[PDB]
């Protein structure tokens, strides 16, 4: 069971 | 001595890394560790990725921050390609060429936060604060649980990071229970990636007297 939906640090 | 993670890879490509890893008998594992010795991003044809835990915690570590174009070119070549010729040389965040991957695995012996003391305060999303914590000792700082067991002594600076958003405020406030600076999340994040200690200036977050 691995992790696919990591999150993304666009600013925002 | 090789261990991997992936980023931003779909279950198809993970399982060509597997494949890939397994050829060249290389670990491959779920989660980032001190054992860790490779990233693996997606990226496009220029070698610039997304910014994701992995990428910070991966630069943070000096460790092979390489385009998964690595792996593809490697296993059409039918060999184990070099590392210098993928690997990542910037994010679509601090820009295209920062090349923050290479300077972090040459500067291991200079971190930027050294002599440093961080505090990460109150709350945060889409990253554990012990993940924070731990990406700026792995940059050489001292982590500080609570703001009033900072360090009096000369022998160390204080700062505060916090992510207003995260707040429901009183982040506005922690200036009058210690003197130590400030600044948002964003701060470590781009002086991780740009593997340079930013000046706090545009990071600052302004205090209530």
């Amino acid at each position: 069971t691995i992790d696919f939906d990591e999150y993304r640090f666009r600013k925002t | 001595r090789m261990s991997m993670v992936v980023s931003g890879l779909t279950p198809e490509e993970f399982m060509l890394v597997y494949k890939f890893a397994r050829k060249h008998h290389i670990t491959l594992t779920n989660l980032i560790t001190e054992e860790t010795t490779h990233v693996v991003m997606k990226t496009d044809a220029e070698f610039v990725c997304e910014r994701t835990l992995k990428y910070f915690l991966g630069i943070a570590g000096g460790k092979w921050v390489v385009s998964y174009f690595w792996v593809t070119q490697s296993i059409k070549e039918r060999k184990m390609l070099n590392e210098h010729d993928f690997e990542v040389r910037g994010d679509v965040v601090n820009g295209r060429n920062h090349q923050g991957p290479k300077r972090a695995r040459e500067s291991q012996d200079r971190k930027i936060f050294r002599g440093l003391e961080i505090c990460c305060y109150g709350p945060f999303t889409n990253m554990p604060t012990d993940q924070l914590e731990w990406m700026v000792q792995l940059c050489g700082a001292s982590v500080v649980k609570e703001l009033s067991s900072f360090t009096l002594g000369t022998g160390v600076h204080p700062i505060v990071v916090v992510q207003p958003d995260a707040w429901t405020n009183g982040f506005h406030a922690i200036g009058q229970m210690c003197e130590a600076p400030v600044v948002t999340r964003e701060w470590v994040l781009d002086s991780v990636a740009l593997y340079q200690c930013q000046e706090l200036d545009t990071y600052l977050i302004p205090q209530i007297p």
